[PDB]
C-alpha cells in the first residue's frame, strides 16, 4: 500500500498506487471502471476488501531561472505533485525546490501558479510570494467633496500592432 | 474570458510506458515536440486574457466604512467582508450556477478566485467614488448624486430631472438590481455561454481517452497483449498502425482547442473594450453598453468569465 | 505643453534604443514563422517507419513492389507535415487579420480624428496620434491630456439665491471655504457666479444638498449708469 508498483491480478492489470478506500463492490465482482473506461478499483481475490488505483505521480518539469547575465542560480517546479523526489515548499500548483519563501508581498516578476510569482533579490537568491496586485489607495468619499486638478501633463505613450 | 488550461505527455499518451513503442516514435519526427508548444501557446493566452480584461488599473481602491451613495444601495454588489470568500452576494450565484492519467493534466490559472474579486471590488470602488476618472490618470473624489448628474448630460438630459427626482432613480435602480438576483437563480440558462465552454472541452478529452481503445485495424488497442503474444517483427506492424491512429486524434484535438482559443481571445478583446469604455467610461455606441441610453455598468466576475450589469435610461 | 511634448518625444527614443524587447510584439511574428520552416525540413530527414529518409537509397537499393511500399510512408508522412504546417499558418493569419483591422480603426479614428473611446487610443483624455512604420506592423504616439495635481473642495448640487434653484450650465460649483465658484470639471479656473453660467430650475425646497449664496446679474451695476 502507499507505493507505486504494478498489478497482477486474475482479472486486471497495470501499474499504479493501491490504497484501501470505502468503495464497495458486488459479489462476483473483480474490477471495476471509471467514467471513461479506466479502472480506478478492484477487490483482493484472497480478501474481502476493495482497493481503489491510484497511478504513480507524474508531471511536467519546469526551471525558474533569471537571465544568464545575471546568475545560474535556479529553481525547480514539479508540477502537480506533492514533495516526493526531495529550500523546499509546496504550492497549489507543485513543489517548489530551490526558493525560499516570503511573507512580503512584490510585483509578479516570474509567474509560477496559484498566484504564486518569483523573483531573484536580496548574498542574492530566488523567493517565491503571493503576487500583489498594486498598493492600496483607497480615496477620500464624503456628501460634499470634490477634487479639481491645477495642472497637468501631456503625455506619450507607444503601442505596437502587426 | 478564459478556457481549462490543459496540456499532454504525447510520450504517455500514445506509448504507455513501452520501451518498443518510444523507439518507433522517434522515427516519426517532431510532432511530439510541436504539440506540446501548441497547448503551451494557448494556456499563456488564458492567462492575458484575464490581464487585458480585470488588470485595467494597477491602483487598487476601496469602499469607505461609511456607505452614503445618495440613496443607492450596492450591497448585493459589493464584497462581503465578513465571508472567506471576498465575493458579492451575486457572485455567490454566478459561482454556482456554473457546474485523465494517459498524459492529461491541467495546468491551473496563475490568478485565483480571490485574486480576480480584489480586481472586480477595486473597479467598482472607483466607478462609485469616482467615476471617470481612474480610468485617466489620478482618481478624484466626485459624489454619485453628482456622478449622474453628468451622466445624465451625456445622454441629452439636463440635469434638474434627476436632482428633482432622486428618489425616483434610486428605488428603480435598487429594484432592478434585486430582480438580477431573482432571474440568475430561478434561470439556469443565463449562464449559457460559460457552461458550453466547459462542456466542449471536456467532450474532447473524454473523446481523446475514448480512441486508446480503438483498434485502427490492428489486433488489439492494448501493448502488453501484442509485444507479450507475437513476435518482434511482427508486433512492430501491429504497433505502427496504433501510433498513426493515436497521433492523428491528437492533431485534431490540437487543432479543434487552438481554434477555440481563437473564440474565447475574440471574446477577451471585446471584454476587455467593455471594461473600458462601459466601466471607466460612458459609451456613446448604441446598444454596446445595453440597450438604450448608457449611464454606467458595474462589473462582477464569473468562472471564466465576465458578467455585466449595464444601467441604461 | 510644447516643452512637455517635445521632452516626451525624447524619452522614446531613450526607450526604444535601449530596451529592445519592446517590440516583442514583432520579432515574435517573424520567430514563429521561423520555427514552422525550420521544422519543416527537419521532417524531411525522418524515415516515418522506412528504411531510409532519402529517395534514391530507395530506389538505387530496393526493387520496385517492395519501393513502393517504403517510398508511400515517406509521402504519407512528408504530406501531413504540409498540411500540420499549412492549417497552423491558416490559424496565425487569422490573429494577424484581426491586429490589422484593429490598426485600421485606430488609423481611421485615433490619427484621422479625435478619439473619445477610453484607453482605446492610448491611456488618458485622447488628443492626437502620430504614426510610425515598422516591419511588419506599426508604431502609434499616442498624445493624451493627464491630470496630475490635485486639491480638494468643496462643492454642491446647486445654489438657492433668491428661492430659485440655480444649476451650472458648464462645470461644477466649489468653495475655498469662503466663497462659492463656478470651475470646469477637469481643470481649475474658479469664476464668480452669475446668471450667464448658470440656469434656473424649480426652487430650493426638492433638491437635496442645495445651499444658500448671491448669483450676480451683470444688468445690476448698469443700473448706476
Amino acid at each position: 500500500k502507499n507505493k507505486c508498483v504494478n498489478f497482477n491480478f486474475n482479472g486486471l492489470t497495470g501499474t499504479g498506487v493501491l490504497t484501501e478506500s470505502n468503495k464497495k463492490f458486488l459479489p462476483f465482482q473483480q474490477f471495476g471502471r471509471d467514467i471513461a473506461d479506466t479502472t480506478d478499483a478492484v477487490r483482493d481475490p484472497q480478501t474481502l476488501e476493495i482497493l481503489d488505483i491510484t497511478p504513480c505521480s507524474f508531471g511536467g518539469v519546469s526551471v525558474i531561472t533569471p537571465g544568464t547575465n545575471t546568475s545560474n542560480q535556479v529553481a525547480v517546479l514539479y508540477q502537480g505533485v506533492n514533495c516526493t523526489e526531495v529550500n523546499v515548499f509546496q504550492t497549489r500548483a507543485g513543489c517548489l525546490i530551490g526558493a525560499e519563501h516570503v511573507n512580503n508581498s512584490y510585483e509578479c516578476d516570474i509567474p509560477i501558479g496559484a498566484g504564486i510569482c518569483a523573483s531573484y533579490q536580496t548574498s542574492q537568491s530566488i523567493i517565491a510570494y503571493t503576487m500583489s496586485l498594486g498598493a492600496e489607495n483607497s480615496v477620500a468619499y464624503s456628501n460634499n467633496s470634490i477634487a479639481i486638478p491645477t495642472n497637468f501633463t501631456i503625455s506619450v505613450t507607444t503601442e505596437i500592432l502587426p | 474570458v478564459s478556457m481549462t488550461k490543459t496540456s499532454v505527455d504525447c510520450t504517455m499518451y500514445i506509448c504507455g510506458d513501452s520501451t518498443e513503442c518510444s523507439n518507433l516514435l522517434l522515427q516519426y519526427g517532431s510532432f511530439c515536440t510541436q504539440l506540446n508548444r501548441a497547448l503551451t501557446g494557448i494556456a499563456v493566452e488564458q492567462d492575458k486574457n484575464t490581464q487585458e480584461v480585470f488588470a485595467q488599473v494597477k491602483q487598487i481602491y476601496k469602499t469607505p466604512p461609511i456607505k452614503d451613495f445618495g440613496g443607492f444601495n450596492f450591497s448585493q454588489i459589493l464584497p462581503d467582508p465578513s465571508k472567506p470568500s471576498k465575493r458579492s452576494f451575486i457572485e455567490d450565484l454566478l459561482f454556482n450556477k456554473v457546474t485523465k492519467f494517459n498524459g492529461l493534466t491541467v495546468l491551473p490559472p496563475l490568478l485565483t478566485d480571490e485574486m480576480i474579486a480584489q480586481y472586480t471590488s477595486a473597479l467598482l470602488a472607483g466607478t462609485i467614488t469616482s467615476g471617470w476618472t481612474f480610468g485617466a490618470g489620478a482618481a478624484l473624489q466626485i459624489p454619485f448624486a453628482m456622478q449622474m448628474a453628468y451622466r445624465f448630460n451625456g445622454i441629452g438630459v439636463t440635469q434638474n430631472v434627476l436632482y428633482e427626482n432622486q428618489k425616483l432613480i434610486a428605488n428603480q435602480f435598487n429594484s432592478a438590481i434585486g430582480k438580477i438576483q431573482d432571474s440568475l437563480s430561478s434561470t439556469a440558462s443565463a449562464l449559457g455561454k460559460l457552461q458550453n465552454v466547459v462542456n466542449q472541452n471536456a467532450q474532447a478529452l473524454n473523446t481523446l481517452v475514448k480512441q486508446l481503445s480503438s483498434n485502427f485495424g490492428a489486433i488489439s488497442s492494448v501493448l502488453n497483449d501484442i509485444l507479450s503474444r507475437l513476435d518482434p517483427p511482427e508486433a512492430e506492424v501491429q504497433i505502427d498502425r496504433l501510433i498513426t491512429g493515436r497521433l492523428q486524434s491528437l492533431q485534431t484535438y490540437v487543432t479543434q482547442q487552438l481554434i477555440r482559443a481563437a473564440e474565447i481571445r475574440a471574446s477577451a478583446n471585446l471584454a476587455a473594450t467593455k471594461m473600458s469604455e462601459c466601466v471607466l467610461g460612458q459609451s456613446k455606441r448604441v446598444d454596446f453598453c445595453g440597450k438604450g441610453y448608457h449611464l454606467m455598468s458595474f462589473p462582477q466576475s464569473a468562472p471564466h468569465g465576465v458578467v455585466f450589469l449595464h444601467v441604461t435610461y | 505643453i510644447a516643452n512637455q511634448f517635445n521632452s516626451a518625444i525624447g524619452k522614446i527614443q531613450d526607450s526604444l534604443s535601449s530596451t529592445a524587447s519592446a517590440l516583442g510584439k514583432l520579432q515574435n511574428v517573424v520567430n514563429q514563422n521561423a520555427q514552422a520552416l525550420n521544422t519543416l525540413v527537419k521532417q524531411l530527414s525522418s524515415n516515418f517507419g522506412a528504411i531510409s529518409s532519402v529517395l534514391n537509397d530507395i530506389l538505387s537499393r530496393l526493387d520496385p513492389p517492395e519501393a513502393e511500399v517504403q517510398i508511400d510512408r515517406l509521402i504519407t508522412g512528408r504530406l501531413q507535415s504540409l498540411q500540420t504546417y499549412v492549417t497552423q499558418q491558416l490559424i496565425r493569419a487569422a490573429e494577424i487579420r484581426a491586429s490589422a483591422n484593429l490598426a485600421a480603426t485606430k488609423m481611421s479614428e485615433c490619427v484621422l480624428g479625435q478619439s473619445k473611446r477610453v484607453d482605446f487610443c492610448g491611456k488618458g483624455y485622447h488628443l492626437m496620434s502620430f504614426p510610425q512604420s515598422a516591419p511588419h506592423g506599426v508604431v502609434f504616439l499616442h498624445v493624451t491630456y493627464v491630470p496630475a495635481q490635485e486639491k480638494n473642495f468643496t462643492t454642491a448640487p446647486a445654489i438657492c439665491h433668491d428661492g430659485k434653484a440655480h444649476f451650472p450650465r458648464e462645470g461644477v460649483f466649489v468653495s475655498n471655504g469662503t466663497h462659492w465658484f463656478v470651475t470646469q470639471r477637469n481643470f481649475y479656473e474658479p469664476q464668480i457666479i452669475t446668471t450667464d453660467n448658470t440656469f434656473v430650475s424649480g426652487n430650493c425646497d426638492v433638491v437635496i444638498g442645495i445651499v444658500n449664496n448671491t448669483v450676480y446679474d451683470p444688468l445690476q451695476p448698469e443700473l448706476d449708469s
